[PDB]
This record gives C-alpha cells, sequence and structure tokens, in this order.
C-alpha cells in the first residue's frame, strides 16, 4: 500500500527554500506561437518561454515511475509553454498548475474560459 | 569576414578542399573568446540550432516518415538539449532515435543507452547526426593521428546503414577525427565542413555528407582534407556570432515529401544517381523501424 510521493517531496523542498530543478531545456522560438500550454512545436507568445518536455517532467528528470496505469508521460516528446516570469522553476509550474481541455491553455493564465 | 556573421556559420570553402597541405597545430585567433548568447540559452541548444540553420540551405530528401537518428545525445547535465532542436526542427511524425554512452532524459521516440557500438537497427535512415566526443581526446600526448572507436563505427553504419540520398552531420575537432569518415565524403553528393558561428573559437565542425550515393564520385585522402580543414581553420579568422539564433521565423525543415523506393543494386542508374544528387529521391525499404542495443553478461 506503499507509493513514493515526489509531487508533495518537491512542492515541500521549494517551500524550504530550496534551488527548483535546473538545466532544463529552453528552445529558440519566435514567441509569435499560438500560446498553449503543451504543444508539438515551441508556441510560446511574447509573454512565455518554450520548453523541452521532457527535461520539464519531474517523473522524467528524477527517474522514477510516472503517475498514471499506462506510466505515461504528457510533456516528452513535446514542448512546454511557461510563463517568462515562472520560468525560473519549469518542473514546479507543470507540477503546480492544470491545462484548460477546452481551450488548451493553462488554466489561470491566458485562459478565459 | 564579418559578412558571414549575419550567417548559422561558416562551411569550408571548396578551394581549401583541393589542397594538399600538411598537418599543423591548430592556433585560432579567437580561441578564448565568447559568443553572447540569448538570455538563459545553452550552448548546445544555440549550436544545434545554427547546425539545423545550415542544413535547410542544402538539399536534403526530406521524405514522409522520415528517418533520424541521433549519436552521441546525452549532456553531463542530464539531458538532451540537441534532440530537443532536431526534434523541434524536424517534421511532425519524423522518427527520431538518440543514443548515448550515458544515461540522459529525452524527447526522442526512444532512446538507446550504452556505447555506440552495441547499437543494432534493422532499417536504414534518412539523417544521421552525431555529437559524439571522446573526453580522453583532450589528451595531446601523442601527435595528431586518425582516430578509431566510434569513428569506426560511424564509418560502418554510414554504409551499412544509410539509404541513399541521405545525409550525415558528424562532429569533429582537431584531435577528434577519423581518415576514413573523410574518405567516406566522396561517397556523397557533396560534402562540406560547417562551423557553427556561435562556437567558432573552436575547433570543433561538422562533417557534412549530403544525398548518400554509396559509391564514390571523388576520391579523397583522410589526412590531407584534415589537414586542408585545419589549414583553413587557422587562416580564416571566424567573428563569433549569435545573430542567426535571433531570427527562428523559418527555421522549420520544409518537408518535400521526397520519393521513397525499394531498388536493387543493379537497378541503379544515372538517372537514378541523377534524383539522389539532386536530393529528389530515398532508397531503402519502407518497413517499420527496429532498433536495439547489445547487452554484455558476466
Ligand atoms: N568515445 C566515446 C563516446 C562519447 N559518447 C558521448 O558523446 C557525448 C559528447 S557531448 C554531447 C552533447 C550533447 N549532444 C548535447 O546536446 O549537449 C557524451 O554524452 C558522451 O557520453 C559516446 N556515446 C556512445 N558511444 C561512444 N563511444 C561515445
Ligand atoms: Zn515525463
Ligand atoms: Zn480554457
Amino acid at each position: 500500500a506503499f507509493a513514493v510521493d515526489a509531487a508533495k517531496a518537491y512542492k515541500d523542498y521549494l517551500a524550504s527554500g530550496g534551488q527548483p530543478i535546473t538545466n532544463c531545456v529552453k528552445m529558440l522560438c519566435t514567441h509569435t506561437g499560438t500560446g498553449q500550454a503543451i504543444t508539438v512545436t515551441p508556441e510560446a507568445n511574447m509573454d512565455q518561454e518554450s520548453f523541452g518536455g521532457a527535461s520539464c517532467c519531474l517523473y522524467c528528470r528524477c527517474h522514477i515511475d510516472h503517475p498514471n496505469p499506462k506510466g505515461f508521460c504528457d510533456l516528452k516528446g513535446k514542448y512546454v509553454q511557461i510563463p517568462t516570469t515562472c520560468a525560473n522553476d519549469p518542473v514546479g509550474f507543470t507540477l503546480k498548475n492544470t491545462v484548460c481541455t477546452v481551450c488548451g491553455m493553462w488554466k489561470g493564465y491566458g485562459c478565459s474560459c | 569576414m564579418s559578412s558571414q556573421a549575419w550567417q548559422p556559420g561558416v562551411a569550408m570553402p571548396n578551394l581549401y578542399k583541393m589542397q594538399r597541405m600538411l598537418l599543423e597545430k591548430c592556433d585560432l585567433q579567437n580561441y578564448g573568446d565568447s559568443a553572447t548568447l540569448p538570455k538563459g540559452i545553452m550552448m548546445n541548444v544555440a549550436k544545434y540550432t545554427q547546425l539545423c540553420q545550415y542544413l535547410n540551405t542544402l538539399t536534403l530528401a526530406v521524405p514522409y516518415n522520415m528517418r533520424v537518428i541521433h549519436f552521441g545525445a546525452g549532456s553531463d547535465k542530464g539531458v538532451a538539449p540537441g534532440t530537443a532542436v532536431l526534434r523541434q526542427w524536424l517534421p511532425t511524425g519524423t522518427l527520431l532515435v538518440d543514443s548515448d554512452l550515458n544515461d540522459f532524459v529525452s524527447d526522442a521516440d526512444s532512446t538507446l543507452i550504452g556505447d555506440c557500438a552495441t547499437v543494432h537497427t534493422a532499417n536504414k535512415w534518412d539523417l544521421i547526426i552525431s555529437d559524439m566526443y571522446d573526453p580522453k581526446t583532450k589528451n595531446v600526448t601523442k601527435e595528431n593521428d586518425s582516430k578509431e572507436g566510434f569513428f569506426t563505427y560511424i564509418c560502418g553504419f554510414i554504409q551499412q546503414k544509410l539509404a541513399l540520398g541521405g545525409s550525415v552531420a558528424i562532429k569533429i575537432t582537431e584531435h577528434s577525427w577519423n581518415a576514413d569518415l573523410y574518405k567516406l565524403m566522396g561517397h556523397f553528393a557533396w560534402w562540406t565542413a560547417f562551423v557553427t558561428n556561435v562556437n567558432a573559437s573552436s575547433s570543433e565542425a561538422f562533417l557534412i555528407g549530403c544525398n548518400y550515393l554509396g559509391k564514390p564520385r571523388e576520391q579523397i585522402d583522410g589526412y590531407v582534407m584534415h589537414a586542408n580543414y585545419i589549414f583553413w581553420r587557422n587562416t580564416n579568422p571566424i567573428q563569433l556570432s549569435s545573430y542567426s539564433l535571433f531570427d527562428m521565423s523559418k527555421f522549420p525543415l520544409k518537408l518535400r515529401g521526397t520519393a521513397v523506393m525499394s531498388l536493387k543494386e543493379g537497378q541503379i542508374n544515372d538517372m537514378i544517381l541523377s534524383l539522389l544528387s539532386k536530393g529528389r529521391l530515398i532508397i531503402r525499404e519502407n518497413n517499420r523501424v527496429v532498433i536495439s542495443s547489445d547487452v554484455l553478461v558476466n
């Protein structure tokens, strides 16, 4: 009945004043993109930075299983748009936030739904 | 010079390829200088981008369901920056396989960990990329001789596993280079040594074969040609430039939908060779992609 919870582990590590995960891969792009949360190609707009998905995935970076029966990773192989203000910790961001299903944007950032 | 600063990098001029030079020590004038990269951008992301920006100017077969393999994909940071750029650069739906000696996290469709010599694939490939570098190369102990190890694997992999019309980009330096790989460049419709503007202060270059013909159209001495390359680098200072990184508008690889055709080696003729050389044709099997990595038990 035991499973390690990494999500909480990192959040508390952050709250403890720990240095966020680094060396997430930032992509060169136009920053004219659609601004959607997770995409096949960097979509960052003026307010966003675009990163390689895998490097922003906590479970990928920590070499641990992904939290779902399939063990599927919705980040790796794709690109994630992080608000430029939050870009110092892309892993923390993707962890704490949520993607709007209908408009494909980040809920709370750029989602008018 | 300095006109090139607005390019992604500089390619070795044809005239330098035709010389016969003795190998000398490479001493660069810009050694120690650094280009100013955009805020928060890694050198290797910038490097791979300019490489792709240059590749965009060549004639590359770009078939549907393109097959691309990437050697030396992992960093010491445990991620794969170069793979991410290739991923961005290549058409969506392109199969991207990458590999490295050490464990790393990748955005590639599949990743193999181990010495490249342990890697086997059933099918052939449209594009081959290698950043592999031996850390022991930094030892200046002996003189500069043709290198083996992964270089021996690459030459073999090209001859066996590269589709006709395919292209390669292989990273070399002053001391990391191989003679047969140069010789193998004459088996391509065209070839060059490309130096990125961001890394221009380094002896690093990418050997780019273009449109593999499977047989030599040109005879090349590997030792002579590498001496030619060093001579070019020695006499032509390149100004470090991050300029081309700022326009990504045209960056994505244009999808040519190049034709793929399975032919026996006897069915190949000057008309076919013509098509290959123009990057209008790929010759290989269309089957599923199956790879493996040999594991030693003891
Ligand atoms: N000899 C040798 C070998 C050295 N490598 C790898 O080449 C890489 C050179 S640095 C690559 C930087 C990366 N492209 C990036 O995006 O940052 C290292 O990861 C090293 O592990 C090998 N892999 C497979 N077989 C080998 N024989 C070697
Ligand atoms: Zn993941
Ligand atoms: Zn919405």
